């Protein structure tokens, strides 16, 4: 989850 | 987020070029996560002249040398500085750009990257932009939209004459309202929200929220072991009539299934007996009415029944005639307990009563009911979160405006719920949610907290139905509530 | 890569800040891939004043608000412009920087990010940098090195007085020689090579390579169905003596196990009978010798045996005395076939012979044998890829300098092999590799191609041994070759 | 493999 919230 | 990007550059000192690079690489990584290895695909990148197009040039440049083919079609008449910068890099790296979209070009590509318009779009799309978007939508290719599908108004989710239907949308920092409200929500496809380097403090200064599983888990009340029923609250539900005998039962079980300690129903006799035949754990008090509907003659009894409860829900199945209207308004004006106001209680409600109550209220209209309450058309109130906020602030209440995306607001904080499915588009669903909200208030959550947890859990329960959603009924939804709670934990 | 970064900025026009941002985010993503969710860890980022330190500030800034704690210790006396830029951003985002490393600070952190020195390090590390690096290595924390572990000479892999021992090293664009040669290879831990936006053309203009599975798969020769043994080549192995009777057998089976069609051995009688007792598919020709070693009296017979083969391997187990030296040099001067020259043939070799041969050769020394061949010390030749390149170019040969990392070069292209394990540090291993190389040449690969495929497959076979590697023997390695080939495909 | 060679 550092890059994306899905 | 227009604000967010500007402060991040101007106050924090992050070069605009760094943000744009991070935006584009995030689209590449997102694509890889959904498509697997990118090396076998041929990419058509459609770039506008704005910063969305600039993000597209970053995507395109980062695919060069790594995938089967990349082509950019540039559809703009001028370029923002960052777009110009990334265009020049794309070309320096050996990238091919054409400035005319030939309809057959779609045949030679597998994935279309939609970087035409982002949050900068204003006004209806005409002309050749529209023809292009329509061709992409008829092509059957995989479509990835940069920031927002082009043609969606990012503030409202409305289609600006036409819009791209995306398989995957990659947005930056936070989701936009247009990803969350329909029709935009449908056109977005799968959404990924990428961190592109804004300070976490600015991202967290947003006052509107998507209701998430983690938020709901942190709000669920505690169950101390040494408890008794009163620990978990007491609810009175004033509901039902000779016309509408089922509503009370669904509201009541909605309170019990969320963990409420005691639920009592006040229902016109003999319709009250329907409830205990189905669920004997309910208390279903018979109310002697003249013709099968609550009226002023029942005011004193309902006030007495309210003395020993924490919260009162009113409205489901009451009917709408003048005598119900008199009762509802006089009751609510006198009741010094929190109220959850639904259905026929909304239809007859005098909003002056809301202003003069000292105790809180939650109102749960669908857009037809909201439209009647503010004397506007359904089209004027549907997904109108600013109207909802104004109404909640002016009337000192929480407003829960039900739709596929549900808006919950107290006028200061606004939350959007995206759980649920079309099995909830069926009579009885709303009656369950009313009981859920009252139950959570009775357990000690604030009106806003109770509304937030309830709309999420109600929708999540629907999604746990094991067969086709169109066959879901409110009775089955009730059975699924405790599973949604378990799964949430 | 110093060249690569400069051209990417100066000729291609990528802002240096963009490259540094991409470098730092790649370290964050790499860490997440190895540690899982980063939010529970506390990070100590050690930053120098150079661009490696700048990359560290990017790492640190990107962790702010997302992990349990981040602290930077800045260990420099001045900052490059990009380092200064990213320091300022780190501080603007609310990051804490201290300028003194207190030994007990390690106690409060889980992960140490080593951004002290990269490829800019020159000269031995002294003073407080050394004390710090030694404290990190005694701490038992997880260590992630930015670009190269600080203290490794990125051109050679030597330790510059002391160096960080990393669990994970994240480097940019391409691996550095220092990641590949020991001791650097050991200190690197797990290596990830991140794409930070250099043009693929510049990354591919590098003339030294790591031998990869994909490279070896593309070089493996074809097996046309309508073939016969001659399709797959014929090898003569001149090997063995009364002292060393096993070597021929291992070399010969090494050729057969890689798919060679016909293998014949010329071995002094009766030692030749050893081979067929173990593997009756070998042809093992008896050579009548005076005292158990090849000499000039066997020259004519060996030349006749060479007429009907594609390649000749010579050296394993020949012995080293004056009569073997006379034979080897006169044979190689007269032989008009490719030669693979190993072991005792290297020990007695006159390099003048290499210069005067029209046919190609591959030489396969270990560093002791290389040292003797160029009249230098083992320390002067070990991992000395520039010496190897000069030797190959001057003598028109392929040189395969065996060690844990094996160097293969023809003087223009240089390849590094990293497959294998310590089970290969045992007598017999080299004899197998010699047969493998000859076999692949016999099948039609160029000397360089054959050497590349062979060193990789030889090492990969070792790794497929099912029990502890220290128990691996050459006989078991032979059995594992076809499995390595299968797994490669 | 867009981001990393391992
Ligand atoms: C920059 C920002 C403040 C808004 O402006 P923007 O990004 O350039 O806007 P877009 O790229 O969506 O589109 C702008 C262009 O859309 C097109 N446009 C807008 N409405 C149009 C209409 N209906 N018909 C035809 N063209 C129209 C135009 O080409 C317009 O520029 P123009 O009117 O001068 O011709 C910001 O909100 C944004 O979209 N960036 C998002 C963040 C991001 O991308 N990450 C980092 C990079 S800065
Ligand atoms: O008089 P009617 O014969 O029409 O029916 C008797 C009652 O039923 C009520 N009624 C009939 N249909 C109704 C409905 N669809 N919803 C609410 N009330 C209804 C009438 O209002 C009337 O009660 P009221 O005079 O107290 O308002
Ligand atoms: C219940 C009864 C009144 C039907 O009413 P209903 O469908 O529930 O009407 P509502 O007040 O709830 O409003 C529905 C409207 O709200 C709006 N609406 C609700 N949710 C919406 C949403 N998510 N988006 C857009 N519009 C929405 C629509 O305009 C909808 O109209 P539609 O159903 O035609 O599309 C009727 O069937 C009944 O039970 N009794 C009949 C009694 C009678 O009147 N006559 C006989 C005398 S006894
Ligand atoms: O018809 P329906 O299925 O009952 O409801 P729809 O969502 O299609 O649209 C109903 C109305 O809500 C409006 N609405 C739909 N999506 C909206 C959005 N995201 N923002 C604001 N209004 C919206 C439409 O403009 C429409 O208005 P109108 O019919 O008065 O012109
Ligand atoms: C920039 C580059 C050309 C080489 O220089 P550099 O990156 O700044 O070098 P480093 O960060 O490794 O280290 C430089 C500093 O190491 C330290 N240093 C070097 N040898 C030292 C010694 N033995 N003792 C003490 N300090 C020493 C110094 O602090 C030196 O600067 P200084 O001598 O003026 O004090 C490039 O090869 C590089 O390391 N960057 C890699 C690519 C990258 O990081 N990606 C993008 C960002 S540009
Ligand atoms: O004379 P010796 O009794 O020492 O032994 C007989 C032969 O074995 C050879 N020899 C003995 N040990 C040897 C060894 N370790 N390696 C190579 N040759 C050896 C000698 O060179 C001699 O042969 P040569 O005179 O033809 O060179
Ligand atoms: C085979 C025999 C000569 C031993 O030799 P060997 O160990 O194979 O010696 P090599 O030429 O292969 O060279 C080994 C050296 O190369 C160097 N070396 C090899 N690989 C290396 C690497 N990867 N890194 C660093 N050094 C390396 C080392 O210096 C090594 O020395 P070490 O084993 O002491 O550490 C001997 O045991 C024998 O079989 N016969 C005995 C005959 C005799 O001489 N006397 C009796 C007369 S009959
Ligand atoms: O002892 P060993 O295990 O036989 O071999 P080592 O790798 O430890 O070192 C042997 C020599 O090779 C050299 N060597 C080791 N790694 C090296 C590297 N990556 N680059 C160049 N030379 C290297 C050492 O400097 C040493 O030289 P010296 O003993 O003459 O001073
Ligand atoms: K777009
Ligand atoms: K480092």
């Amino acid at each position: 989850a550092w890059l994306f919230e899905a | 987020m227009k604000e967010i990007d500007e402060l991040t550059i101007k106050e924090y000192g992050v070069d605009s070029r760094i943000l744009m690079e991070r935006a584009g690489i995030s689209v590449v990584l997102a694509m890889e996560e959904e498509l697997g290895n990118l090396s076998d695909y041929r990419f058509l990148v459609l770039c506008g002249g704005g910063n969305n197009g600039g993000d597209g040039f970053v995507v395109a440049r980062n695919l060069l040398g790594v995938v089967k083919d990349v082509l950019v079609v540039f559809l703009g008449k001028k370029k923002t500085p960052d777009c110009e910068y990334n265009y020049g890099l794309y070309k320096k790296f050996g990238g091919k750009v054409v400035e005319q979209f030939e309809p057959s070009i779609l045949n030679e590509f597998d994935v279309v990257v939609d970087a035409i318009f982002g949050t900068g779009l204003r006004g209806e799309i005409t002309g050749e932009y529209a023809e292009i978007i329509n061709l992409v939508n008829k092509s059957g290719k995989v479509v990835v939209s940069v920031d927002v599908p082009s043609g969606i108004d990012s503030n409202t989710g409305k289609v600006l004459r036409t819009a791209v239907k995306a398989d995957l949308t990659v947005t930056f920092g936070v989701p936009k309202i247009g990803h969350i409200l329909f029709p935009g929500r449908d056109l977005t496809g799968k959404l990924k929200v990428a961190n592109i380097g804004h300070p976490v403090h600015l991202i967290n200064s947003i006052n509107r929220y998507v209701i998430t599983r983690e938020m709901v888990r942190s709000l669920l009340p505690e169950r101390p072991r040494d408890s008794h029923k009163g620990t978990y609250g007491k609810v009175l539900i004033i509901a039902g009539s000779r016309l509408y005998s089922g509503a009370p039962v669904l509201s009541g079980m909605g309170s019990l299934k969320v963990g409420t300690g005691l639920v009592k129903l006040a229902v016109p006799f003999p319709q009250n007996l329907i409830a205990t035949s189905r669920f004997p754990e309910l208390i279903s008090v018979p109310i002697d009415t003249e013709k099968g509907f609550f009226s002023l003659q029942n005011l004193q009894e309902c006030l007495e029944l309210s003395k020993d409860v924490d919260v009162v829900a009113i409205g489901p199945g009451l009917g709408n005639n003048e005598h119900v209207r008199e009762f509802v308004n006089e009751f609510l004006k006198t009741l010094e307990k929190p109220a959850v106001i639904d259905a026929d209680a909304i239809n007859v409600l005098d909003t002056s009563v809301l202003k003069e109550r000292k105790s809180p209220a939650v109102l749960t209209p669908h857009p037809g009911e909201m439209a009647r309450l503010v004397k506007k058309t359904v089209g004027d109130v549907k997904y109108n979160y600013e109207l909802a906020e104004e109404f909640a602030k002016e009337n000192d209440c929480v407003l829960v405006l039900k739709s596929a995306t549900t808006i919950v607001t107290d006028g200061e904080k606004t939350l959007f719920n995206i759980t649920g499915n079309t099995g909830l588009s069926k009579g009885g669903s709303g009656d369950v949610l009313t009981g859920m909200i009252a139950g959570f208030i009775a357990q000690g959550l604030s009106p806003l907290e109770a509304s937030t947890v309830s709309v999420y859990l109600h929708g999540f329960a629907a999604e746990l139905f094991e067969q086709d959603e169109r066959g879901l009924t409110a009775s089955e939804l009730l059975r699924l509530i405790p599973e949604a709670i378990r799964r949430l934990k």
